[PDB]
DNA sequence: GCTTGTCACGCGATGCCCGAT
DNA sequence: CATCGGGCATCGCGTGACAAG
């Protein structure tokens, strides 16, 4: 032996009694390099020291046993109900805590995140934003950040409050943000299965929607029989269409065809979604009876396409708005 | 420069860099327990390090410092509700900060007992049949007066139930419910024109974006109500006989200037242009079209 | 087949401790 | 009451083995 590796064992032994300690799963701790050993028991003892000022069940009028279960779990029912992951910034940029949800949505794990610049995970250009928010207290902004599943914006809603017993060198707490990260929300219906998922819908002469296949059901999202009762089509399509699907339907009604229209439908989610389709008249004893459409859907990227090279001008026609739909 | 040389210095620094980052590391668990900041070597930091850590103790956090996390983050109060009939299983005691109603009224209830009626069916949407989740709108009644709503953003997912790890004993009340899925959720308070499409009653079944920047509303709350409830009383018979004249005068367009509650509750005024959209085939009127202009 | 990082180790410059002045 | 040399412990540095990616 040696007095420096004496030294050096009696520092392992401590380092390795720290790792035994640190509350995570023993996967977990045993892949864990010493300096996330101390980065992570230092994570630890910040939070019990902000939890020891901040912190500290069923109203007993209420109380069950399979209802006190439930509360036991309260805290992870939030964190699963969340769509996200919670998040606490310090005013120096370091991640005080980050849920365990933070893998489901970005792939990075909650023991390496920990007590690490946040910026690390915030793409460069929405960096200095991010910084805004930590320095009239709520907060509501969106960011890019890291995605290994790559980036994702995220909506971020939270508050700037004072993070109690830091023992910063005797400074008074700073502000750190707790906020809960959530992805973004766009409204309108594309089609994964894009391919040759053509529907066929039956109307009657003022397209006033009688029948349906299974894959318009699947796609529009209402029954057959919600499909027929609120009124003409004209309610189903967005306004910045109609006119050029009246247009299209007098063309119709004229020559028995429609020709190829790109237009938007309303679905029952209330969302629009793009479709091209073709509108036929079929005959009964040589005299218009019926409206046999057929229609395949688009993505948002196709639709627009076709918004922006369409043929005829009209008013509205780069409109962009909401409906609703009743009978 | 020599290749060999660079490798070697950059190794170097980068030990460097990861003893300071230990020193520093231990500088703050030196910081975080008891005796030691009331000057001691790394061992004895690390051994009361240690000895502290043993007292304080798998989550890195517990259930109530979880929940204490997100409720300072964003409020809000959790709820668990069957999805066949709407019965309240769990709610947490957090719904009394958020709709000052105590957890009694909720437990042998039913969440569309909480809700406003005019949203009931909306509820039964979001209730019927990543991972699957749920987000609306909706009206929650409060403490009060008279009745109290206020608007509440759910944001949830389904669940099969029961959940595992929970006993559900025999003489439970749990015991006979037998619901197969549960939504878990939690809730939380709170010069230009635009176009609209109207039944000829004159409710909002289309309306532009732009109506943010022209009244102040988000298309939302404009969709399903009738644009004379945001319209001037002294004017309000002005726009109805507008909006029933319309329809007599198929394809002709009239104009009418009426004041428009913004949502700062402000009166703007407002000059609406509108007609009517004729079905290409039975000439029937599809609705009306309104062009709103800030004046 | 290279890059970055972890871990141990050898090695002195000080540190602490404490009989002996 | 200090000051002073022993010998071991602490502590920072650079380098080499090794491995994940
Ligand atoms: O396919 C349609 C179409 C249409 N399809 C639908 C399917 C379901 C509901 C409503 C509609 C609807 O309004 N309206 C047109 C006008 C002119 C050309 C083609 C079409």
């Amino acid at each position: 032996s040696n007095p420096s590796k004496r030294h050096r064992d009696r520092l392992n032994t401590e380092l390795d009694r720290l790792a035994s300690l640190l509350p995570f799963p023993q996967d977990v701790i045993n892949k864990l390099d010493k300096l996330s050993v101390l980065r992570l028991s230092v994570s630890y003892l910040r939070a019990k020291s902000f939890f020891d000022v901040s912190l500290k069940g069923v109203q007993d009028n209420c109380r069950t046993k399979f209802r006190e279960g439930l509360n036991l779990q309260e805290g992870e029912f939030l964190l699963q109900a969340l769509n996200g992951f919670v998040l606490v910034v310090t005013t120096d940029a370091l991640v005080f805590y980050a849920s365990s949800t933070i893998q489901d949505y970005l792939g990075f794990q909650q023991s390496d995140v920990i007590h690490q610049s946040v910026y690390e995970l915030i793409h460069t250009e929405d960096r200095a934003e991010f910084q805004r928010q930590l320095h009239f207290m709520e907060r509501c902004f969106v960011c890019r950040l890291r995605c290994l599943l790559g980036f994702l914006a995220m909506n971020f809603q939270g508050r700037l409050k004072y993070l109690h017993g830091q023992n910063k060198k005797i400074l008074p707490p700073q502000l750190a943000l707790f906020a809960i990260a959530t992805p973004l929300q766009p409204p309108s219906i594309l089609e994964i299965r894009t391919k040759n998922f053509i529907f066929r819908t039956k109307h009657k002469l003022d397209f006033t929607p009688t029948g349906c296949d299974a894959k318009g059901k699947i796609v529009l999202g209402y029954t057959e029989a919600e499909l027929c009762m609120r009124g003409t089509g004209y309610q189903f399509i967005h306004a910045a269409d109609m006119l050029y699907c009246a247009e299209y339907h007098v063309r119709m009604i004229k020559t028995g065809e429609s020709g190829m229209i790109v237009f938007r439908l309303l679905t029952k989610d209330n969302r629009w979604t793009w479709v091209q389709s073709n509108a036929r008249l079929v005959y009964k004893n040589g005299r218009p009876d019926y409206i046999i459409a057929t229609q395949r859907p688009l993505t948002d990227e196709e639709g627009k396409e076709h918004l922006r090279k369409r043929t005829l001008k009209l008013p509205f026609m780069f409109a962009t708005g909401e409906a609703v739909l009743y009978e | 420069m020599d290749k060999e040389r660079l490798a070697r210095e950059n190794h170097s620094e980068i030990e460097r860099r990861r003893r300071n980052k230990m020193t520093a590391y231990i500088t703050e668990l030196s910081d975080m327990v008891p005796t030691c900041s009331a000057k001691p070597d790394k061992l004895t930091i690390l051994r009361m390090a240690v000895s502290h850590m043993k007292s304080l103790r798998p989550s890195f956090l517990t259930d109530q410092e979880l929940k204490h996390l997100i409720l300072e983050a964003a409020d809000g109060f959790l709820f668990i509700v069957s999805c066949e009939t709407g019965r309240v299983v769990y709610v947490s005691d957090s719904v009394t900060p958020v709709l000052n109603q105590p957890q009694s009224e909720w437990f042998g209830s039913t969440l569309y007992d909480q809700v406003h009626p005019d949203d009931v069916d909306k509820l039964r949407e979001q209730l019927s049949t990543m991972g699957s989740r749920r987000s609306f709108i909706c009206r929650m009644r409060c403490g009060s007066g008279e009745p109290h709503f206020v608007v509440v953003h759910c944001t949830g997912y389904i669940k099969a139930w029961p959940p595992a790890g929970v006993s559900l004993p025999d003489d439970d009340p749990e015991a006979g419910q037998g619901s197969k899925f549960c939504l878990v959720a939690i809730g939380r308070l709170q010069p230009t024109e635009f176009i609209s499409r109207h039944n000829i009653e004159g409710i909002f079944t289309f309306v532009d974006h732009r109506c943010v920047a022209t009244v102040g509303y988000q298309p939302q709350e404009l969709l399903g109500k009738n644009i004379v409830e945001f319209c001037h009383p002294e004017d309000q018979q002005l726009l109805r006989d507008s909006f029933q004249q319309v329809v007599k005068l198929k394809g002709q367009v009239l104009s009418v200037m009426f004041r428009f509650r913004s949502k700062n509750q402000e009166w703007l005024w407002m000059r609406t242009s509108s007609f009517t959209f004729q079905n290409p085939y039975s000439d029937e009127i599809e609705y009306i079209i309104c062009t709103n202009t800030n004046v």
